[PDB]
RNA sequence: AGCCUACGGGCAGGCGCCGAGGGUAGGGCCCGUGACUGGGGCGAAGUCGUAACAAGGUAGCUGUACCGGAAGGUGCGGCUGGA
RNA sequence: UGGAGAGUUUGAUCCUGGCUCAGGGUGAACGCUGGCGGCGUGCCUAAGACAUGCAAGUCGUGCGGGCCGCGGGGUUUUACUCCGUGGUCAGCGGCGGACGGGUGAGUAACGCGUGGGUGACCUACCCGGAAGAGGGGGACAACCCGGGGAAACUCGGGCUAAUCCCCCAUGUGGACCCGCCCCUUGGGGUGUGUCCAAAGGGCUUUGCCCGCUUCCGGAUGGGCCCGCGUCCCAUCAGCUAGUUGGUGGGGUAAUGGCCCACCAAGGCGACGACGGGUAGCCGGUCUGAGAGGAUGGCCGGCCACAGGGGCACUGAGACACGGGCCCCACUCCUACGGGAGGCAGCAGUUAGGAAUCUUCCGCAAUGGGCGCAAGCCUGACGGAGCGACGCCGCUUGGAGGAAGAAGCCCUUCGGGGUGUAAACUCCUGAACCCGGGACGAAACCCCCGAGGAGGGGACUGACGGUACCGGGGUAAUAGCGCCGGCCAACUCCGUGCCAGCAGCCGCGGUAAUACGGAGGGCGCGAGCGUUACCCGGAUUCACUGGGCGUAAAGGGCGUGUAGGCGGCCUGGGGCGUCCCAUGUG
């Protein structure tokens, strides 16, 4: 299926991640899809974290089940909450 | 590596009391007012006519010399004064200039911008209260160049201290001997500085 | 959209088929001068209602065969064997040259 | 040194006979059909057909014949099972076949 | 003739088409090599003459032809880059 | 935001003209030398042959069984078996093994690139919409028995389970023939006839979950098709029998001469066909003022292949690298009947070569497979190791210190140079020691709420006792090229067309700043030089931007084919050309 999960990026021990969607099968670091959305493992700025809610709903909305860790910072940016 | 070697061998090779010493460059010599010419067994017999190339070639030889820098780091810097779009002339000595191992000593820190390297690299320095050991880093605008905590009541820094008191300093700086501190201020136009070259023959020396 | 373009119908011999000369200005991307060139297509004309000296439109279809992959759009006018002349004289030359 | 890829392999063969069986008859009833159908014969020649498009959909379930193959198969037959008995018969027993 | 069957059929097997490649025959291109032979280049001093640069001591050059140890000579025209 | 030229044909001069050098670049290699780190990078050759280890499996919540361990009995008691549960091993069955990872052989091609086409197509798993699951029957492994075999494996005989195979029904629907309308390539709807569905499992069981069947759409991934772009030789000029098209068929998911029968005589070519040589292509990369040239390593996309070659099976998908069958080559086993194997996966070995790495640590992170989950596998990946291979940062000290040590070198014997250099005094404190010591890691999971949205709580780090912090603390590696001109840094001696230098011009034949050593000097510095190759200079293939009276260069002269080019006025079209917008890049 297609997939929305992370890919590495940033030099060695010094990781970022581009939250993106792509097929499965894809390698990591292979093309993709569409970028919605970047993330920094550690937090080394205000700005550690982001997503493209917008197209997020969407991709969610035609099917596209996403990574567990992936997830996670779907929920911190709440793409999900409602109320 | 820096010029390890003999320093004042250098001054005599443009003719030019090149400032690199301290107390003795003010003495009567930076080796100079007892011998106005070449090192070695020859150079005090007639002088040749020196070449376009002989020419723009020594006076990218005392531009660097001054700064006490390698041609590596050297020439990577006039690249990139050529890259930002400016008077890469005077761009150049700017950023030459923004030398965290010189600021210390346009801030008289350091009796000499070799004496600044040492102190840096000790750690002796810090930017913006944070500790910095690299005489390459450059020196932002707003950058509170400071003397490290427990470096201040070091005799040698005092003593460099004791001779900045009142004597001003960079115009484009503002030296605070009372707090020990400093400040750079603002990217220095080419008038406020007054290095002896003329650094269009440097410019012309690259591109061979 | 379905690439189409013009071009002289150059051979009827062909069953249900015709041959279409058609040429393109382009400037030399070195030499800036406009040059032309010219390739055939295979038309597909299954009415056999188009004849030699046609100038005709051609559009990219469905694969007939296996240099057949157009089908003849629609006609333009008849009289045009002044263009047939100079595409036979060409293949006249040929015969002076091969020794 | 010996991947359990062999359960795979093990399977196929199993897999290659009943598609091998399934096809097969398809092919041998439809024979049956055609025949029958130029034979003049009708009450039986497409009693025999209703077999064929049935075990060809039937397969089609399986993972044997499959997609519109399963739809060719079955055209390419009546379509011509009908012909066949327009050399004189008119549908007769109520074929797979709408008049 | 064997096997399976819910007997309507299936599998096994047999034959045919095509088929990797193997074989035989005759062609094409290219590379290496070959007694010997043809000219070419290079050479600090060889043998023979002295054709060219001065009217080069028969003005030169040239296409062709014939001839001569060798440069070359001569015939027929041509050119001036000769007078 | 960019553009420099020099030496060399002469007695000297101008010009043409070739050679030659300075620059930048590299997956480099070689010599001499070599201290610390960080991020990169490392078989370009034999797509030669490879020991060993690991690199793809997973689900007991699909099914029965061998084995071992735990607890109990159906039985008033008992053979023992039934029953519950955990583990293991295979088997049956499902999903994945077509992703990931490696290599450039082949390929001059719709292979790649770029923009489009499909009314000519497929799409496992995921997402949305609708409908449905009734009943009945069967086989084969495991296991049991007997046989053959060295082994690998194998034959026969008998039971049996299921989400395995099969028949009948229900037909929301879908498939097909034919007919009708719409649309117009095979797109949509409708009617009669006929054809096809389904599988159970788990728990807290009157209900929720994971599945199962049919159909339409979505998403994604593809197949095929087309315009245009993509190397050298014309001392390759003609090429073509499935050849070009047609009718009907076979095959496919699908068009087509893909394949076949029949018919027609065509198709391609100086706008370079056919042939030969070479080559994976691109985003990009190196150079250049740019236009241009050169290139495709690492990285991402596409293609191709898995010792050579052919073939099909299974499957949503393959002609499938760690699946299958056959031939050839090679390796090993053998009881000579027969049999096993495929590193261009990670390491490592051997061969070749000027040359290219540890048989390391770990699933903690990201990513992939299976599974309800727990979790299991993952040489993808995350790291560490080795090599100045590259880029970057850094150190071998800082201040003071003679009208100037000794030594060595030169000398007009007065002196000059090395040289503030050292010695010396002071200061700082790489290394080494002491203590502390992560970021990368919050989610699956647990409770509240509903297993949802929302909240709260807990476990997990290969690198690593690493980075970084604080404390204590020793002045502690410098080397290489050059020094006639270009090109810039000079003297002494030895040598004597010998020894040797050399990129060009040239140097040496007893007075060499050109050979070798020394003193001194210049340029770089943990590097410096050399070889090779590319661009530059080269404006020396000149579009930007060159020339042909004598320097190389006008065809011996005509006639003319194609092609190239084309006068003055008006009008239509709007191909080139120009502008805007948008998609794409
Ligand atoms: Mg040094
Ligand atoms: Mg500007
Ligand atoms: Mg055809
Ligand atoms: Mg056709
Ligand atoms: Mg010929
Ligand atoms: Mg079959
Ligand atoms: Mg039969
Ligand atoms: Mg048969
Ligand atoms: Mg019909
Ligand atoms: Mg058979
Ligand atoms: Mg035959
Ligand atoms: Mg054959
Ligand atoms: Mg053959
Ligand atoms: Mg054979
Ligand atoms: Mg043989
Ligand atoms: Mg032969
Ligand atoms: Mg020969
Ligand atoms: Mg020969
Ligand atoms: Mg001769
Ligand atoms: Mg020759
Ligand atoms: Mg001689
Ligand atoms: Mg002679
Ligand atoms: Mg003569
Ligand atoms: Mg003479
Ligand atoms: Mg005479
Ligand atoms: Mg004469
Ligand atoms: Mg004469
Ligand atoms: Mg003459
Ligand atoms: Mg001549
Ligand atoms: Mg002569
Ligand atoms: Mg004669
Ligand atoms: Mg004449
Ligand atoms: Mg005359
Ligand atoms: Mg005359
Ligand atoms: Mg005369
Ligand atoms: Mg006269
Ligand atoms: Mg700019
Ligand atoms: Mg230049
Ligand atoms: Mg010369
Ligand atoms: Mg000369
Ligand atoms: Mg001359
Ligand atoms: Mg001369
Ligand atoms: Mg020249
Ligand atoms: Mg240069
Ligand atoms: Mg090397
Ligand atoms: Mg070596
Ligand atoms: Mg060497
Ligand atoms: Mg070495
Ligand atoms: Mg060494
Ligand atoms: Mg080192
Ligand atoms: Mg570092
Ligand atoms: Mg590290
Ligand atoms: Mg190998
Ligand atoms: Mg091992
Ligand atoms: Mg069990
Ligand atoms: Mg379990
Ligand atoms: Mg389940
Ligand atoms: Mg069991
Ligand atoms: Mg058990
Ligand atoms: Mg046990
Ligand atoms: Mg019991
Ligand atoms: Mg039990
Ligand atoms: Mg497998
Ligand atoms: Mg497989
Ligand atoms: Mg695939
Ligand atoms: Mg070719
Ligand atoms: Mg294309
Ligand atoms: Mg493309
Ligand atoms: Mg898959
Ligand atoms: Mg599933
Ligand atoms: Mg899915
Ligand atoms: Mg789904
Ligand atoms: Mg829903
Ligand atoms: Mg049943
Ligand atoms: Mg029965
Ligand atoms: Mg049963
Ligand atoms: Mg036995
Ligand atoms: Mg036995
Ligand atoms: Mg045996
Ligand atoms: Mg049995
Ligand atoms: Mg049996
Ligand atoms: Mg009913
Ligand atoms: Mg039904
Ligand atoms: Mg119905
Ligand atoms: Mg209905
Ligand atoms: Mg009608
Ligand atoms: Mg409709
Ligand atoms: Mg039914
Ligand atoms: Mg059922
Ligand atoms: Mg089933
Ligand atoms: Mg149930
Ligand atoms: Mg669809
Ligand atoms: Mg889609
Ligand atoms: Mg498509
Ligand atoms: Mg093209
Ligand atoms: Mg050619
Ligand atoms: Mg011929
Ligand atoms: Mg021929
Ligand atoms: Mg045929
Ligand atoms: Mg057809
Ligand atoms: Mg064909
Ligand atoms: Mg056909
Ligand atoms: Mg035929
Ligand atoms: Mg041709
Ligand atoms: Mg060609
Ligand atoms: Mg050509
Ligand atoms: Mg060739
Ligand atoms: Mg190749
Ligand atoms: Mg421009
Ligand atoms: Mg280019
Ligand atoms: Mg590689
Ligand atoms: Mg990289
Ligand atoms: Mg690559
Ligand atoms: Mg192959
Ligand atoms: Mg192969
Ligand atoms: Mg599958
Ligand atoms: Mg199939
Ligand atoms: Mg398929
Ligand atoms: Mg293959
Ligand atoms: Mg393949
Ligand atoms: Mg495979
Ligand atoms: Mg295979
Ligand atoms: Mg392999
Ligand atoms: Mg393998
Ligand atoms: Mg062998
Ligand atoms: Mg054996
Ligand atoms: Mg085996
Ligand atoms: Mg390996
Ligand atoms: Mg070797
Ligand atoms: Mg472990
Ligand atoms: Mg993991
Ligand atoms: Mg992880
Ligand atoms: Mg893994
Ligand atoms: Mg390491
Ligand atoms: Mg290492
Ligand atoms: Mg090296
Ligand atoms: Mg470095
Ligand atoms: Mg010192
Ligand atoms: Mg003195
Ligand atoms: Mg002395
Ligand atoms: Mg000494
Ligand atoms: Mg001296
Ligand atoms: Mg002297
Ligand atoms: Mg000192
Ligand atoms: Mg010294
Ligand atoms: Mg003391
Ligand atoms: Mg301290
Ligand atoms: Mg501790
Ligand atoms: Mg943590
Ligand atoms: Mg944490
Ligand atoms: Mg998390
Ligand atoms: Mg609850
Ligand atoms: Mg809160
Ligand atoms: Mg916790
Ligand atoms: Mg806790
Ligand atoms: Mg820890
Ligand atoms: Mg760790
Ligand atoms: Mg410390
Ligand atoms: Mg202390
Ligand atoms: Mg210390
Ligand atoms: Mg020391
Ligand atoms: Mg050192
Ligand atoms: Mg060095
Ligand atoms: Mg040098
Ligand atoms: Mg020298
Ligand atoms: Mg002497
Ligand atoms: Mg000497
Ligand atoms: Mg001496
Ligand atoms: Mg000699
Ligand atoms: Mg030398
Ligand atoms: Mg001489
Ligand atoms: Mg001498
Ligand atoms: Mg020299
Ligand atoms: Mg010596
Ligand atoms: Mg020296
Ligand atoms: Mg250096
Ligand atoms: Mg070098
Ligand atoms: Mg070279
Ligand atoms: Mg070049
Ligand atoms: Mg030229
Ligand atoms: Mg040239
Ligand atoms: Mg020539
Ligand atoms: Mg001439
Ligand atoms: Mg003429
Ligand atoms: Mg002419
Ligand atoms: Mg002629
Ligand atoms: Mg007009
Ligand atoms: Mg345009
Ligand atoms: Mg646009
Ligand atoms: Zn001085």
């Amino acid at each position: 299926m297609v997939k929305i999960r992370l890919a590495r990026f940033g030099s060695k021990h010094n990781p970022h991640y581009r939250i993106v969607v792509t097929d499965a099968r894809r390698k990591r670091d292979g093309k993709y899809i569409e970028k919605i959305g970047y993330y920094d493992p550690r937090k080394t700025t205000p700005d550690w974290l982001k997503v493209d809610v917008e197209r997020a709903r969407y991709w969610l909305s035609v099917g596209a089940q996403p990574t567990d860790t992936a997830r996670r910072l779907l929920r911190q940016a709440g793409v999900f909450r409602q109320e | 590596g820096r010029y390890i070697g003999p320093v004042c061998r250098l001054c005599r090779r443009e003719g030019v009391k090149l400032y690199l010493k301290g107390e003795r460059c003010y003495s009567p010599k930076c080796a100079m007012e007892r011998r106005p010419y070449p090192p070695g067994q020859h150079g005090q017999k007639r002088a040749r006519r020196p070449s376009d190339y002989a020419v723009r070639l020594r006076e990218k030889q005392k531009l660097r010399r001054i700064y006490g820098i390698s041609e590596r780091q050297f020439r990577n810097l006039f690249e990139e004064a050529s890259k930002k779009k400016g008077v890469t002339g005077s761009v150049f000595l700017g950023l030459l200039e923004s030398r965290l191992d010189n600021v210390v000593y346009r801030l008289g820190f350091a009796v000499s911008r070799r004496q600044a390297r040492q102190l840096v690299r000790h750690g002796h320095i810090t930017v913006n209260g944070r500790r910095v050991d690299l005489p390459s880093y450059r020196v932002r605008p707003g950058d509170e160049i400071a003397v490290a905590e427990k470096s201040r009541n070091l005799e040698l820094i005092r003593q460099n201290l004791e001779a900045m008191k009142g004597r001003k300093v960079g115009p484009w700086l503002s030296l605070d001997v009372e707090g020990m501190k400093g400040k750079f201020l603002r990217l220095p136009d080419r008038e406020d500085l007054a290095l002896p070259v003329n650094e269009q023959l440097v410019i012309e020396f690259y591109s061979r | 959209p379905k690439k189409v373009l013009t071009g002289v119908v150059v051979s009827d011999k062909m069953q249900k088929t015709v041959t279409v000369l058609v040429e393109r200005q382009f400037p030399h991307p070195l030499y800036g001068k406009v040059i032309k060139r010219s390739k055939k297509y295979l038309a597909h004309d299954p009415e056999e209602k188009y004849k030699l000296g046609d100038v005709v439109e051609i559009i990219e279809s469905r694969p007939i065969s296996k240099r057949k992959r157009f089908r003849v759009l629609r006609l333009v006018e008849s009289g045009r064997m002044d263009l047939v002349e100079k595409y036979l004289i060409r293949r006249q030359n040929y015969q002076s040259l091969s020794k | 040194r010996n991947l359990s890829a062999l359960k795979r392999h093990r399977q196929s063969l199993k897999r290659r006979l009943r598609n091998k069986a399934k096809k097969s008859a398809i092919k041998t009833l439809s024979k049956k059909a055609v025949q029958l159908a130029q034979e003049g014969k009708a009450e039986e020649a497409l009693k025999i057909m209703r077999k064929a498009e049935s075990l060809i959909d039937k397969a089609a379930k399986g993972s044997t014949l499959h997609k519109n193959a399963a739809a060719r198969r079955k055209s390419r037959l009546m379509r011509k099972v009908r012909q066949l008995l327009e050399a004189a018969g008119a549908p007769l027993i109520g074929g797979g076949l709408s008049a």
